[PDB]
């Protein structure tokens, strides 16, 4: 799991040099959370959106079920 | 190398016998931690001069559970044959009571005494026929002389070692300062001292252990393949063992003639008649008889060694991505020194020591580090000290940026967060009274 992950066999081949390219998507479980971010307020405030708006959706649905 | 110890040079004896290039002998002991498989540790000299200095690197390859030969023997493929020279009384003028005593190796009866194709075969005789049946006209009796070979037309050899014994052990390649490289194994569960050169390398630490039962190795000669047995073996033939022939020289494995090599009391299958005796045999062979398988903190000593004895830049160019990654981010720095030399450690790298070497040219040799932010600062490398700085942005085991799917599920979680207490609050008030 490396990304050239070249190596060598000794017995007949002796110890050739292959080469290799891997890109990391994988699952994405780690013990870090998130990641650093500039943030500056401008992005923290992008991230913060309307909350009622959740509520919204869930209110309709309780009126056409009584309905 | 990542682990990295440097001597204890306060042992200082060196002689000065020439001036440009010093000379020194020294000797001690040491203690470096056992390194990752697949990785090579160093070993840093220093001397109370400036310039020079040397390193050495320990490489390990392999972790496996292999046993020492405490013993070894051989074993040729016996098969039983016998010959029978028939005299009659008054014409081999044999004893009337046959002589208890025989002669094991001459046999004087037919061509005095030689080479015997045999291994110490046995002797004696036999009951007697006589009379006009037999032919030789006298009336008592006639005693009749035989052989047994224990031979080997075309053997098969195996050579047997029980070492009864399971120990964690490794594969090690070494670097003398000089430049040879000379390999060997060290059963370092031991405290095995394997001996080469000036050095000697012992004991580690037996992380984990396990049992086993009383097996040991097989191994044939032409190399049909490798296999394993119960395998008992001692200092002679036990009944009902694998190894019943155990003979002490390859070059003389092929025949039987070498008195090392011991045989069993009435082992070969002797039997009679009324004019000549028959071969049989009660040997079995190594295959199928009891078989149980078929194959499919590293220290060092010092003797006294051997110690041999100004411009140059560092001039980094990249870095790669590992943080708390086993092995670490490879990075590469392309050099240039006036001299042979040997670099060391940078202080603020605050991760690993050093220890490069370099040709008379312009070159570039890459070391594996990591780091949560890239600093990499004051190095005493070479000649003299210079303080370069790199940047980059390290990788590290992390979730995927690539599609961000992980940020819709973040906006989701977070949902109805206050509405929740809200219905609580009210509802607190009615439950607790």
């Amino acid at each position: 799991g490396a990304l050239v992950d070249g190596t060598e066999f000794t017995f007949e081949g002796s110890c050739m040099f292959p080469d290799g390219c891997n890109a990391v998507d994988c699952t994405f479980c780690r013990e870090f959370l998130k990641n650093p971010q500039c943030y500056p307020a401008k992005k923290w405030l992008f991230i913060i959106i309307v909350i009622l708006l959740g509520y919204a959706g869930l209110m309709l649905l309780t009126n056409v079920l009584k309905a | 190398c990542d682990e990295m110890v440097h001597a204890d040079s306060k042992l200082v004896s060196c002689r000065q016998g020439s001036g440009n290039m010093k000379e020194c002998v020294t000797t001690g002991r040491a203690l470096l931690p056992a390194v990752n498989p697949g990785q090579e540790a160093c070993l840093h000299f220093t001397a109370p001069g400036s310039p020079d200095s040397k390193c050495l690197k320990i490489k390990v390859k392999r972790i496996n559970l292999k046993c020492k030969k405490s013993s070894s023997y051989f074993v040729p493929d016996a098969r039983s044959r016998c010959t029978s020279v028939r005299r009659c009384r008054w014409a081999g003028d044999c004893q009337s009571g046959c002589p208890p005593h025989f002669t094991s190796n001459s046999f004087s009866d037919d061509w005095a005494g030689k080479m015997d194709r045999a291994g110490l075969g046995f002797s004696g005789c036999s009951d007697g026929c006589g009379g006009a049946a037999c032919g030789c006209f006298n009336a008592a009796p006639s005693c009749i002389f035989w052989r047994k070979w224990v031979e080997n037309p075309h053997g098969i050899i195996w050579k047997v070692s029980p070492c009864a014994a399971w120990v964690p052990s490794a594969v090690i390649e070494l670097t003398m300062p000089s430049g040879e490289v000379r390999t060997f194994h060290p059963m370092s569960g031991i405290p095995t001292q394997v001996f080469k050169g000036v050095s000697v390398t012992y004991l580690g630490s037996d992380m984990e252990v396990s049992g086993l039962t009383d097996l040991c190795e097989i191994e044939e000669l032409k190399s049909k393949k490798l296999a394993l047995a119960p395998c008992n073996q001692a200092g002679m033939g036990v009944v009902g063992k694998v190894g019943e022939i155990q003979c002490s020289s390859e070059e003389s494995a092929r025949t039987i003639k070498k008195d090392g090599c011991i045989w069993n009391a009435d082992l070969v299958g002797i039997e009679l008649r009324v004019d000549d005796a028959v071969c049989y045999s009660k040997i079995t062979s190594v295959e199928a008889v009891a078989n149980y398988s078929a194959i499919p903190d590293i220290t060092a000593i010092r003797g006294s060694f051997s110690v041999n004895y100004a411009t140059c830049t560092g001039e980094v160019t990249n870095v790669s991505g590992c943080y708390s990654c086993m092995t670490g981010a490879k990075v590469s720095i392309k050099l240039h020194s006036s001299k042979n030399s040997t670099a060391h450690v940078r202080c603020k790298g605050d991760e690993t020591a050093f220890s490069v070497l370099e040709g008379v040219h312009s070159y570039t040799v890459s070391l594996s580090f990591d780091h949560a932010v890239v600093d990499e600062q004051c190095q005493l490398n070479c000649g003299g000290h210079e303080s370069q700085v790199t940047l980059k942005g390290n990788l590290i085991f992390l979730d995927v940026p690539k599609f961000v799917d992980g940020s819709y599920m973040q906006t989701y979680h977070s949902t109805v967060p206050t509405g929740a207490n809200i219905p609580s609050p009210t509802d607190w008030l009615n439950a607790l009274f």
